[PDB]
């Protein structure tokens, strides 16, 4: 059981990059896959980057080279980093825990047990 | 060491090798982790009373004395991580009934003393994986009842005794996956109820373990990769309510009719490989499920009640398996990719697909459709991937598939009407059986898979109208003058010299040469500016066949002739072989005969390009028709070279200088003449050297028929026996 | 309890305890390493010595005498370190050369070699 508390990311115009850091407080177990989810405002979630305990990392093709997933497993953090912000990036952000699987992670958001609170990017052209 | 206000002193990284000094009397967390500390004294941490976080990770740490933890009765976390610690402390941890979290997990831990985890009863989440363990602890796990998560992750765990987790009534998670596992004994699992998640994921199981019928509320469960490969009948009756299973890549041969029923929160089910099972997952009662998978197995229908069912199915993959017929797929609102490949399905019928809003990807590639119906693909309004490749075709819907964005056509060689652009309005990657049909698109920009180039020409069969008067008047001048020369020599019904004869028969192949590049350019003149729709025709049909036997027969004949023709001049000049010599031009004829049929024998030879030359070829191919026959003509041209060089050594009469010299020209203007062609032929053999292909084949048609239009010009304007011949002929008209 | 240290033999003294507590022994610490157990005696009088370090010397104990008498003969340079004496009163443990299961430890001594 992990708290997976997540904080970072604000108003920011387009053109910019934006950091999102996720901590985990409970069990924080270093060997699961880790991924972020964004929820569109009156769409559903969407996985966008997904990494194993190894450190393979997927992405999903709207944000392949644009973001960047990285996993601190010494600290117990994961992070997200976006550069050049379009205005269709403005959504809220989950991070999401799972079981051990070393798979490149599937990016249905049935395969996470762990959910956070979600934070709020709002991208203003 | 560098303090902070919060009473959360931070001491990583200092290079200490013992506990800091002169710190605050009291302190709640303490973060000596990186500082390489060899051992705890007696007492080191007496200075700290109020301490309940304990951070040392990291650090080689090998002794911990049994009362250096003495007097922390307030601490809740103690991380002792990446230390040597070959055995866990039983008496150093003793006393600490306080403490909730115990991480032991980057040592070297290979013995666990039976007295450990002793005294603690407030303890929750417990790490020892990545250490060295043969056995799972049983006594000192039974110790701790109030643990709600375990990792015994990646030790050497071989297998897991009865009543192993008996007393640990209120666990959550357990974690065993990355070890040597084997053999699970059926109750090994008893008493560890509310397990939510179970991970045995890279263990060595043969055998599907029966002891997880003991956990009643279980949401996870991982046998990834192992070696199962039956999976029976109420596999999982004793968990109705778990959401997860992870089989993936182990080897399946059976899975069982009724394996995954009445599990109303299994959310995906994912089969790969067990090719044993025949009958559709009898599904009812899985409603919730939103992605099924299916292996490459005998599985021929499909339940009609797929969609009446499984309201929030989003994907379906049924794929390599057998399937011949398809239920009405209305419903399934949700669903958005259907995979069928490589399945056996004869026809697409009009309700097949109706409905099926937010269908986003189609696939049917590698199937045996024959039919499909005119509004089969009405209904389907995003659909933006149509994959029907190999399927053997014969006509495609156009309506209703507006929004493709991608469309695959690749093995339907029985398709070849054009299909028209205007209702295509959104492509972006094409693939169609011909190049003919693709270049209607042009190149938004659409990509098409096979290139149009120039060998494939749609606009125009020979090109620019230089080529095209060329083409024509070569045509002409050959026609006419082989047949005056045929004429002027065949209609004396005499007395044939040798040497007469073989001129008649060379402009015999090259009159036939000449019909040869007359009916390539009649086509072009027919099919000028729209030769998208001949090409196709063209080429399948034998009016490509017969084009290219005309012209593979009267190149080879003509070159026959001619090596014939050296070697009676060298006779002759040696010193009555009218009989033997007709019988070897028959001969020659008929070895151009088989030479221009073995290609109808052949598969494809002459479908290569319109202008259906088949030694001409591409890089690909290379093929050993035509590199046998250019090697053939350049032998050829070596020995009759050779032989009348020798003629000119043993020479150094006046008809007979006329004929060596008429035939020397023959021979010196059919050599320049198939020496580029050849070269061109030989061209793609070699990756270094790179030729456009509008030029080669520009010089191909002006190269090839260029002997057989030029011969007859000098057999009538430089030979003195035309003129006798042609004043005969007056003679016998008038 | 108390424990004190005193070919070269030496005994640990302990008049700590009231009863001679079983599963107690000998070790010996590398510079700037883990310990490992030279040897340990149960109270029945079982030994057990480790498979590399056995050899001429051998662990001896007596209720009467309260003092443990090791002594080693024909030492060799790479044996020398510091020896501690440890000792394990509450009962429920397995015997064994780790230093996990023992209660209390002494100050150790020195040795030299010739």
């Amino acid at each position: 059981q992990v708290q997976l508390q997540e904080s970072g990311g604000g108003s920011v115009q387009a053109g910019g990059s934006l950091r999102l850091s996720c901590a985990a407080s409970g069990y924080t177990y270093s060997r699961t896959c880790m991924a972020w989810f964004r929820q569109a405002p009156g769409k559903e979630r969407e996985g966008i980057a997904t990494i194993n305990s190894d450190g393979t990392t997927t992405y999903a093709d709207s944000v392949k080279g644009r973001f960047t997933i990285s996993r601190d497993n010494a600290k117990n953090t994961l992070s997200l980093q976006m550069n050049s912000l379009k205005p269709e990036d403005t959504a809220m952000y989950y991070c999401a825990a799972a079981s051990l699987s070393t798979r490149g992670c599937s990016r249905a958001e049935w395969e996470y047990r762990y959910w956070g609170q979600g934070t709020q990017v709002t991208v203003s052209s | 060491c560098s303090c902070d206000g919060d009473r959360r002193v931070d001491c990583s990284g200092k290079g200490l090798t013992a506990v800091p000094e002169g710190l605050s009397a009291f302190t709640q967390a303490l973060d000596i982790s990186m500082n390489n500390i060899t051992q705890l004294p007696e007492d080191a941490f007496k200075n700290f009373p109020f301490l309940e976080e304990l951070q040392l990770a990291g650090n080689d740490l090998s002794f911990i004395h049994p009362k250096a933890l003495s007097g922390l009765k307030e601490l809740k976390v103690l991380t002792l991580q990446n230390n040597q610690l070959k055995t866990v402390p039983s008496e150093a941890i003793r006393g600490l009934s306080a403490l909730q979290s115990l991480r032991l997990d980057a040592n070297h831990i290979t013995s666990v003393p039976e007295d450990s985890f002793e005294g603690l009863v407030q303890l929750r989440h417990l790490w020892l994986d990545d250490n060295s363990l043969t056995e799972v602890p049983v006594h000192p796990l039974s110790n701790l009842p109030t643990l709600q998560a375990l990792t015994l992750a990646l030790n050497k765990i071989s297998s897991i005794p009865d009543f192993a987790f008996t007393n640990l009534s209120s666990l959550v998670v357990l974690h065993l996956h990355n070890n040597k596992i084997r053999s699970l004994s059926q109750h090994c699992f008893d008493g560890l109820d509310n397990l939510e998640t179970l991970d045995l994921n890279y263990n060595n199981l043969g055998e599907f373990p029966q002891a997880i019928k003991a956990l009643p509320s279980l949401k996870e469960l991982g046998f990834h990769s192992n070696s199962i490969s039956v999976i029976p009948d109420g596999a999982f009756d004793g968990n109705p309510l778990l959401r997860t299973i992870h089989l993936y890549d182990n080897p399946l041969s059976f899975v069982g009719n009724s394996a995954f029923h009445n599990l109303s929160d299994l959310h995906s089910l994912v089969i790969r490989g067990a090719s044993m099972v025949q009958q559709f997952p009898n599904l009812t009662g899985t409603v919730h499920l939103e992605s099924l998978t299916l292996t490459g197995t005998k599985i021929s229908s499909i339940p009609n009640n797929l969609c009446q069912e499984q309201k929030m199915l989003r994907t379906l993959d049924l794929s390599y398996n057998n399937i011949r017929d398809l239920p009405s797929f209305n419903g399934c609102h949700a669903l958005e990719e259907i995979s069928l490949q490589r399945n056996q399905i004869y026809q697409i019928k009009e309700g097949t697909f109706q409905g099926l809003i937010s269908l986003r990807i189609l696939d049917l590639s590698r199937n045996l459709i024959h039919e499909i119906h005119s509004r089969a693909f009405a209904t389907l309004g995003p659909i933006t991937n149509l994959d029907v490749s190999f399927n053997e075709l014969t006509s495609f819907p156009t309506e209703g598939l507006n929004g493709l964005n991608q469309l695959k056509l690749v093995g339907n060689f029985k398709l070849k009407e054009a299909l028209a652009a205007k209702d295509f309005v959104n492509l972006r990657s094409l693939s169609v059986p011909y190049a003919y049909q693709c270049c209607a698109f042009w190149g938004i920009i659409i990509h098409c898979t096979p290139s149009t180039g120039a060998f494939k020409p749609c606009e125009y069969l020979l090109g620019s109208w230089m080529i095209r008067l060329t083409v024509w008047f070569i045509f002409l001048v050959a026609l006419f003058f082989n047949l005056l020369v045929i004429l002027t020599t065949f209609a004396s019904c005499t007395s044939l010299p040798s040497s007469k004869l073989f001129i008649g028969l060379i402009s015999v192949s090259n009159l036939f040469m000449g019909i040869y590049t007359g009916i390539l350019t009649f086509l072009d003149a027919v099919s000028w500016g729209r030769f998208a729709e001949f090409g196709i025709w063209w080429e399948t049909g034998s009016g490509c066949k017969v084009a290219g036997f005309l012209a593979v027969f009267s190149s080879e004949s003509a070159i026959f002739l001619l090596m014939l023709a050296t070697v009676e001049r060298s006779l002759s000049a040696k010193d009555n072989h009218l009989k033997q010599f007709r019988v070897a031009a028959l001969l020659a004829f008929l070895g151009a005969t088989v030479a221009g049929c073995f290609p109808l024998f052949h598969r494809g030879e002459y479908s290569a390009s319109p202008l259906c030359l088949p030694f001409p070829t591409g890089e690909t191919p290379s093929l050993g028709f035509t590199v046998t026959l250019v090697l053939l003509n350049s032998l050829a041209f070596l020995l009759m070279a050779v032989i009348y060089t020798k003629l000119y050594c043993n020479l150094e009469e006046n008809s007979q200088s006329s004929m060596i010299k008429h035939v020397a020209w023959l021979i010196f203007t059919n050599c320049i003449f198939f020496c580029p062609v050849a070269f061109f032929s030989f061209a793609p053999l070699i990756t270094a050297i790179s030729i456009s292909p509008e030029i080669m084949k520009s010089v191909t048609l002006i190269f090839f028929p260029l002997p057989a239009c030029l011969n007859p010009v000098l057999y009538v304007f430089f030979n003195p026996k035309f003129k006798e011949d042609w004043k005969l002929l007056k003679r016998r008209v008038t | 309890v108390q424990l004190v240290e005193s070919s070269l033999r030496l005994s640990c003294a302990a008049s700590g305890y009231t009863y001679s507590p079983y599963c107690m022994g000998w070790f010996r610490q590398a510079p700037g390493k883990a310990r490992e157990g030279v040897a340990t005696v149960d109270l029945d009088g079982s030994t057990i010595y480790a498979d590399s370090v056995k050899g001429r010397f051998t662990i001896s104990q007596d209720n009467a005498k309260n003092t443990l008498y090791l002594q080693m003969n024909s030492l060799k340079p790479e044996d020398t370190a510091m020896y501690y004496c440890a000792s394990r009163t509450r009962a429920g443990v397995t015997c064994g050369l780790n230093w996990a299961i023992f209660s209390y430890w002494g100050q150790g001594t020195q040795v030299t070699v010739s």
